[PDB]
C-alpha cells in the first residue's frame, strides 16, 4: 500500500468527518482550503507517476467499504471521483473495484433513492457515466511467490 | 462432468492469499447480467445539449436540474491546481522532495528505467488497436484473465520471486490457444548429437517431437488430443495416484480442445500445473479475472500478448566472451571446462582444422540459449 | 458404535520389539529451600515416613524415603545435626510455610 | 525394509543386503572387541552399527538423516541408549582415523568420518591394537579417578558395653511430641 | 469396468509411437507401405515416418527394428548369457 | 516458492516422455549450469586428492605388512623369523619415509591417473561433477601454475603463436608460450586484450537488419544490444552502442 497516500487519505477522511454530512458546500470548501487533489504529475518518471496514481485509486477504493458513517464513505468516494476527473496522467487510470462491490453500490443507490441525501446520487451517477470503474476479485494483485 | 457447486462470489478462504472454488463461465455470465454495459465503444463526445440531459434525468430518479446544474459547474478543471508542489502543509510532499534529492544525487536524466519502459510499452501495445477484419471485434463483456507462469529455475530465488512471464487470455477462446502461446524455451530446444556433422540442419525440434502436454486444474486433467502423436502421461499419473490410498480422490480426465477457460473451476491465487515434454512443468497462477474494456485490446486475434516479460541473461561464448553461445560441449579436451559453451565461429575454429575435420573427441549439442524469445 | 471416537495407531511392528524396564517412577528433583525445610521436618518428627508423607502433599512418600536414604548414605553429619536439634511440632505455621512453598514453585514455573 | 523398494521408502534409501549385513557384522565385531557391548544392551549397539553402515554405503544423500529419522523410515522402535552407543562408536572410529595417516591429516570429525568408516574396517586390527596401546569404561569412571575406593577410617571403638543414657533419652519421644503426633493423626 | 501379448485392438488403442514400437519389436521386417496399411490410412505419413525413424533403420529400402529395442539394457542372450551390448553390436 | 504442485516429491513417477527426454540427449539448460568455486571447496579438493594418493600408495604396503604378520603368526621357524622381522622393519621404514616426504610431491603431476568419480561422490557429496573436478585440478588447482598476471610480455607473443597454430589445438599454444600457465587462462587474457574482428564499416544491409530487429523485438526505448550482437558476430558492445545510438 502507498504509505504517504494512505496518511493523506486518512487525514482527508478525518476532515470530512467534521465537515457537514454530504453537503457539497463543504467538499468545495475542502477543495479550496486544502485542495485534496494535491499532486498528480509534478516531475517524475512516467511509469512511476502511473503506478503512483494507480495505487492511490486502489487504496482509496479499498478504503471505500460499507461500515463508515455517511461522512467517511462519501468523502472516500468523492475523493476518488475528484482524482479520476482531474486525471493528469495520460491514461485515465480506472478505479479498481471488487465483484460484490458492484451490488454494494447498487444497494447504496437504492438507499439514496429511498433517502434524500441529495447530490450524492448525482455525483455517483456522473462517475458511473464517466466509465471509471474496473472490477476484479481483489482490491490488489496477489500471488504465492512472496 | 459438471462443475463444482459453488457461489459465483469469490468468498475468501485464507487472509490475503486466495479465495475458494468457483466457476468461470457462470462468473462472467452473472457479471454481464448484473449490469448493462454498452460503454466499451468510446463514443462519449467528439448545439442542443440541455434538452437531452433533461430528458435523461426525466427517466432518472430526480427529473430536475436543480442539483445537476450546480454540480457539473463545481466539478470542473478551471478550479483545479507545471507549478512546483510546495508552499502548502503536506505529508507526502516531504517524501517527494526526499526522492527528488536522492534522484539529483546519482540518477542522471530520465533513464535506467528498463522494466518501467517495458511495462509502459507492453501496456500501450493494447490501447485502442482495431482488428483487421470486422468479424474479429471482441464483444462487450468478454472475460479477460491474467495468468502468471513460473516455468524456469534460472533466476533470483532471493528477490521475492520474479521468475517468468504473465499472460492475458480470453474466456470464450480455447485453452489450446494459451497452450500454443506459452513461449517455453524447451519447445525451441533441440536434441541429438552433431559433433561429426556440425553443418547439418537440426530437424524435428522438441516442439514437433514431444507433442505431449496437459493441464491440471483442481484435480481435472486436460490432455491435448489435437495431434496423432500425443501420448497420455496423465495415465501414469492416475496410476500412481490410485495405486495407494494416499488421500487423493478420483481425478477426472477431459480433452483440451473441448473445454475452454469458461468451463474451468479455478481458485484465484492457487497454483495449478501445466506439464509437457515429460518433465517441463509450469506453475500456473491465475491472479485476476476482468471484463473487456474499450481501453484494452479489442482484437480477439492478439489478446495473449503478454502484459509482462521477464528479462533473461544469455550465456556468452566462453572463448571470446563477445558473442552468445550456440553450442554446448561435453567431454571435450580442448574445452577449458566440462559444462562448456562456444559460439559458431569459435567452435569452428577451435574444434576443427583448416579443412573441417573433427579435431579431438568430444560431444557437441545445439545449445538453445534461454534468451531466444526476447 | 464408535462414531470416529478413536484414531488408528501405526505401532507394533510385526518384526520385533525390545524391552523398557523403566515405566512409571520418574521422580522430580528437590531444591535448596526444599531440602532445608525437609531437614527441618526431619528434626521435628524423626524417621517415621508416614507423618512426613502426610504433611508433604505434593511430594510422594517413596520419594521422601529415597531422599532420606540418599542423605544417610552421603551426608551423615547433617542427619546427625538434625537429630541433635529438636523443634516442637507446629501446624499453623507449617501450613503457612507450605503455602509459601506453593507460591515459590508458582513463581519458579513463571520464570 | 531397506532391501526391496517399497512405495514409502524411495530408491535412494534402498541399499544392498549382503554388503550392509557384512558391514554391520564388522562394526559389531569391532564393538565387541573394543568393550562396547560388554555390560550394555546389545540391540542398541546393533542398531547403531547398522545405521552407520547404511550411512557409509552412501554418505552423500544421508549426511542430514538422523537416528530418529532412520527409525521412522524403517518402522523400528528407536532404542534409548542407541544414541550413546552411536556417539561412542563414532569416537572409536575417530580414534582409528587419528591412528591412520591420511585421515589424521584430513582431520575428520564425527560427521565426516562416516565416508571413511569403510576404510577403517580394512585394517582395523592394527588400528585397534594401537588404540589400546595408547580400556573402554563408562564416562563416569574415566573422569580422572585419582582417589579410587578411598580407604575409610576404621572405627572399632566399642567402649565397655554402651555409651550413656542421654542418647536413649534424646531418642525417646517427649509427651509434648506424643500429644502433637496424636492430634495430627487423629 | 512372448512379446505378442497385446492384440490388434489393444495395440490400436495405444499411441502411434507405442504402436510402431510394438509392431517393429514383433515383426522386425516390414515395408513402410505395409506399416501404413496396418496402422490405417487415417494416420499421417509424416507421423508414421517420425515414429519409425526412432525405432528402426533403413536397410535396402526396408525398415529393420533397432537392436536395443529388441535387447534392453537389462536383458541378456537366452542361449549364451552374454550382455545385451554385445548382442546389439553383433546385430548392428 | 515451490515448483512441485502436482507431484509433491514423494512418489514422482518417471513417465515415458520423461525417459525419452532423458535418453535422447536434450539437455536444455539444467545440467550445464556452472557454480562459482569456493575457497573451502578448493581446500577440500586438495585434501581429498592428497588423501587418495597417500591411501593408494599405502594400501599395497599395508597388505604386504598384513602378509608379513600372517607369515609370522603361521610360521613356527626361528631362522626365518629374523628375516621376517628385518623385512617388517624395512616396510616400517618405507612407510616412515613415505609419511616424512613433504607435502609438495604427493599432489601429482598435471596429468595423472586418479579416481575422480570416487573422490567426488565421497567428499563433494556429488555436488561437483567428476569432469569439473578433473578440469579444476588440471588447470586451476596446481602449485606449478603461475598465478602472476600477464606482465605485458605475453600477448604480443601469443597473438603470433596462436595465429600460426590457427587455434586448432589446445596444449601447443601454451607449450609454445612457455610461461608455465594454462592454455585456458592464456587464450582468455589474449582475447580480453584484443579487439573484435571488425566485420565491416557502415553496411546499409546490416543497418536495415538492425532496424528490423529494433522494429520486431524492441520494447519502448531500451534496445537489447546483446540481442543485436547475437545475430551479428564480429562486433563490440561499447562501439555498437555509441554508433547505433546516433544517425
Amino acid at each position: 500500500t502507498p504509505p504517504g497516500l494512505q496518511t493523506d487519505c486518512e487525514a482527508l477522511l478525518s476532515r470530512f468527518q467534521e465537515t457537514d454530512s454530504v453537503r457539497f458546500e463543504d467538499f468545495t470548501e475542502l477543495w479550496r482550503n486544502m485542495k485534496f487533489g494535491t499532486i498528480f504529475c509534478g516531475r517524475m518518471r512516467n511509469l512511476e507517476k502511473n503506478m503512483f496514481t494507480k495505487e492511490a485509486l486502489a487504496l482509496a477504493w479499498r478504503y471505500f467499504l460499507p461500515p463508515y458513517t455517511f461522512q467517511i464513505r462519501v468523502g472516500a468516494l468523492y475523493l476518488l471521483y475528484g482524482l479520476y476527473n482531474t486525471q493528469l496522467c495520460q491514461p485515465k487510470q480506472k478505479i479498481r473495484v471488487a465483484l460484490k462491490d458492484w451490488d454494494e453500490v447498487l444497494k447504496f443507490q437504492q438507499d439514496l433513492v429511498n433517502a434524500q441525501h441529495f447530490d450524492a446520487a448525482y455525483i455517483f451517477r456522473k462517475l458511473r457515466l464517466d466509465r471509471a470503474f474496473h472490477f476484479t476479485a481483489m482490491p490488489k494483485l496477489l500471488s504465492y511467490r512472496m | 462432468v459438471s462443475g463444482s457447486g459453488g457461489c459465483n462470489f469469490p468468498e475468501y478462504e485464507l487472509p490475503e492469499l486466495n479465495t475458494r472454488a468457483f466457476h468461470v463461465g457462470a462468473f462472467g455470465e452473472l457479471w454481464r447480467g448484473r449490469l448493462r454495459g454498452a460503454g466499451d465503444l468510446s463514443l462519449r463526445e467528439p448545439a442542443a445539449d440541455s434538452d437531452r440531459e433533461d430528458a435523461a434525468v426525466a427517466r432518472d430518479l430526480d427529473c430536475s436540474l436543480e442539483a445537476a446544474a450546480e454540480l457539473r459547474a463545481v466539478c470542473g478543471l478551471d478550479k483545479l491546481k507545471e507549478v512546483i508542489p510546495e508552499n502548502t502543509d503536506l505529508v507526502t510532499l516531504g517524501v517527494r522532495k526526499r526522492f527528488l534529492e536522492h534522484r539529483e544525487e546519482t540518477i542522471t536524466i530520465d533513464r535506467a528505467c528498463r522494466q518501467e519502459t517495458f511495462v509502459y510499452e507492453m501496456e500501450s501495445h493494447a490501447i485502442g488497436k482495431k482488428p483487421e477484419n470486422s468479424a474479429d471485434m471482441i464483444e462487450e463483456g468478454e472475460l479477460i484473465l491474467s495468468v502468471n507462469i513460473l516455468y524456469p529455475v534460472i533466476f533470483h530465488k532471493h528477490k521475492e520471486h520474479k521468475p517468468y512471464q504473465t499472460m492475458l487470455v480470453l474466456g470464450s477462446q480455447k485453452l489450446t490457444q494459451l497452450r500454443d502461446s506459452i513461449r517455453c524455451v524447451s519447445d525451441l530446444q533441440i536434441g541429438g548429437e552433431f559433433s561429426n556433422t556440425p553443418d547439418q540442419a537440426p530437424e524435428h525440434i522438441s516442439k514437433d517431437l514431444y507433442k505431449s502436454a496437459f493441464f491440471y486444474f483442481e484435480g481435472t486433467f486436460y490432455n491435448d488430443k489435437r495431434y496423432p502423436e500425443c501420448r497420455d502421461l496423465s495415465r501414469t499419473i492416475i496410476e500412481w495416484s490410485e495405486s495407494h490410498d494416499r488421500g487423493y480422490g478420483k481425478f477426472q480426465t477431459a480433452r483440451m480442445e473441448d473445454f475452454t477457460f469458461n468451463d474451468l473451476c479455478i481458485k484465484l491465487g492457487f497454483p495449478y500445473l501445466y506439464c509437457h515434454q515429460g518433465d517441463c512443468e509450469h506453475v500456473i497462477v491465475i491472479t485476476d479475472i476482468r471484463l473487456v474494456h474499450h481501453d484494452d485490446c479489442l482484437d480477439r486475434t492478439l489478446y495473449p500478448l503478454l502484459i509482462k516479460k521477464h528479462w533473461l541473461w544469455t550465456r556468452k561464448c566462453f572463448v571470446c566472451k563477445m558473442y552468445t553461445a550456440r553450442w554446448v560441449t561435453n567431454n571435450d579436451s580442448f574445452a577449458p571446462e566440462d559444462p562448456c559453451f562456444f559460439c559458431d565461429v569459435c567452435f569452428r575454429m577451435l574444434h576443427y582444422d583448416s579443412e573441417g575435420n573433427k579435431l579431438g573427441e568430444f560431444l557437441a549439442y545445439p545449445y538453445v540459449d534461454p534468451g531466444t524469445f526476447n | 458404535c464408535v462414531v470416529e471416537e478413536n484414531d488408528p495407531i501405526f505401532e507394533r511392528g510385526s518384526t520385533t520389539t525390545y524391552s523398557s524396564f523403566r515405566k512409571n517412577y520418574y521422580s522430580k528433583p528437590w531444591s535448596n529451600k526444599e531440602t532445608d525445610m525437609f531437614f527441618l521436618a526431619i528434626s521435628m518428627v524423626g524417621t517415621d515416613f508416614s507423618m512426613i508423607g502426610q504433611l508433604f502433599p505434593h511430594r510422594a512418600r517413596i520419594e521422601i524415603k529415597n531422599k532420606f536414604k540418599r542423605e544417610e548414605k552421603t551426608n551423615g553429619w547433617r542427619i546427625d545435626k538434625a537429630f541433635q536439634e529438636k523443634r516442637p511440632f507446629d501446624f499453623d505455621f507449617f501450613a503457612h510455610l507450605l503455602q509459601k512453598v506453593l507460591a515459590e514453585e508458582e513463581k519458579r514455573k513463571q520464570k | 525394509k531397506l532391501f526391496q523398494a517399497s512405495p514409502s521408502v524411495p530408491a535412494k534409501y534402498v541399499e544392498d543386503k549382503e554388503k550392509m549385513l557384512s558391514r554391520t557384522m564388522q562394526l559389531v565385531e569391532l564393538a565387541n572387541e573394543t568393550w562396547l557391548v560388554t555390560g550394555r544392551h546389545p540391540l542398541p549397539v546393533i542398531t547403531a552399527a547398522t545405521f552407520l553402515a547404511w550411512q557409509s554405503l552412501q554418505p552423500a544423500d544421508r549426511l542430514s538423516c538422523s537416528l530418529a529419522r532412520f527409525c521412522k523410515l524403517a518402522n523400528v522402535d528407536l532404542p534409548y541408549p542407541a544414541s550413546s552407543r552411536l556417539q561412542e562408536l563414532l569416537a572409536v572410529l575417530l580414534r582409528m582415523a587419528e591412528q591412520l595417516a591420511w585421515l589424521r591429516v584430513l582431520r575428520l570429525d564425527k560427521r565426516s568420518v562416516v565416508k571413511h568408516i569403510g576404510d577403517l574396517l580394512q585394517h582395523r586390527q592394527s588400528l585397534v591394537r594401537s588404540a589400546f596401546r595408547d580400556l573402554l569404561l563408562p564416562p563416569c569412571m574415566l573422569k580422572s579417578p585419582k582417589r579410587i575406593c578411598p580407604v575409610p577410617p576404621v572405627s572399632t571403638v566399642t567402649g565397655d558395653e554402651n555409651i550413656s543414657d542421654s542418647e536413649i533419652e534424646q531418642y525417646l519421644r517427649t509427651p509434648q511430641e506424643v500429644r502433637d503426633f496424636q492430634r495430627a493423626q487423629a | 469396468q512372448p512379446s505378442n501379448v497385446l492384440s490388434m485392438a489393444q495395440l490400436r488403442t495405444l499411441p502411434l509411437a507405442d504402436q510402431i514400437k510394438i509392431l517393429m519389436k514383433n515383426v522386425k521386417v516390414m515395408p513402410f507401405a505395409n506399416l501404413m496399411s496396418l496402422l490405417g490410412p487415417s494416420i499421417d505419413s509424416v507421423a508414421v515416418l517420425r515414429g519409425i525413424q526412432k525405432v528402426a533403420m533403413l536397410v535396402q529400402g526396408n525398415w529393420v527394428v533397432k537392436s536395443d529395442i529388441l535387447y534392453p539394457k537389462d536383458s541378456s542372450s537366452p542361449h549364451s548369457g552374454v550382455p545385451a551390448e554385445v548382442l546389439c553390436r553383433g546385430r548392428d | 516458492p515451490y515448483f512441485k504442485d502436482k507431484v509433491t516429491g514423494v512418489g514422482p513417477p518417471a513417465n515415458e516422455d520423461t525417459r525419452e527426454k532423458a535418453a535422447q540427449g536434450i539437455k536444455a539448460f539444467e545440467e550445464l549450469l556452472v557454480t562459482k568455486w569456493k575457497n573451502w571447496e578448493k581446500a577440500l579438493l586438495r585434501k581429498s586428492v592428497v588423501s587418495d594418493r597417500l591411501q593408494r600408495l599405502l594400501q599395497p604396503k599395508l597388505l604386504k605388512l598384513e602378509y608379513l604378520h600372517q607369515k609370522q603368526s603361521k610360521v613356527s621357524s626361528e631362522l626365518e623369523r629374523q628375516a621376517l622381522e628385518k623385512q617388517g622393519r624395512e616396510a616400517e621404514k618405507e612407510i616412515q619415509d613415505i609419511n616424512q616426504l613433504p607435502e609438495e610431491a604427493l599432489l601429482g603431476n598435471r596429468l595423472d591417473s586418479h579416481d575422480w568419480e570416487k573422490i567426488s561422490n565421497i567428499n563433494f557429496e556429488g555436488s561437483r561433477s567428476a569432469e569439473e573436478i578433473r578440469k579444476f585440478w588440471q588447470n586451476s588447482e596446481h602449485p606449478s601454475i603461475n598465478k602472476q598476471e600477464w606482465s605485458r610480455e605475453e600477448e604480443e607473443r601469443l597473438q603470433a603463436i596462436a595465429a600460426a597454430h590457427g587455434h586448432l589445438e589446445w596444449q601447443k599454444i601454451a607449450e609454445e608460450l612457455g610461461t608455465s600457465r594454462s592454455a585456458f587462462q592464456c587464450l582468455q587474457k589474449f582475447q580480453q586484450h584484443n579487439k573484435a574482428l571488425k566485420r565491416k564499416e557502415w553496411t546499409e544491409e546490416e543497418d536495415r537488419m538492425l532496424t528490423q530487429l529494433v522494429q520486431e523485438m524492441r520494447v519502448g526505448s531500451h534496445i537489447p544490444y546483446r540481442r543485436i550482437v547475437y545475430y551479428m558476430e564480429g562486433r563490440d558492445s561499447m562501439q555498437l552502442i555509441y554508433r547505433w545510438t546516433k544517425s
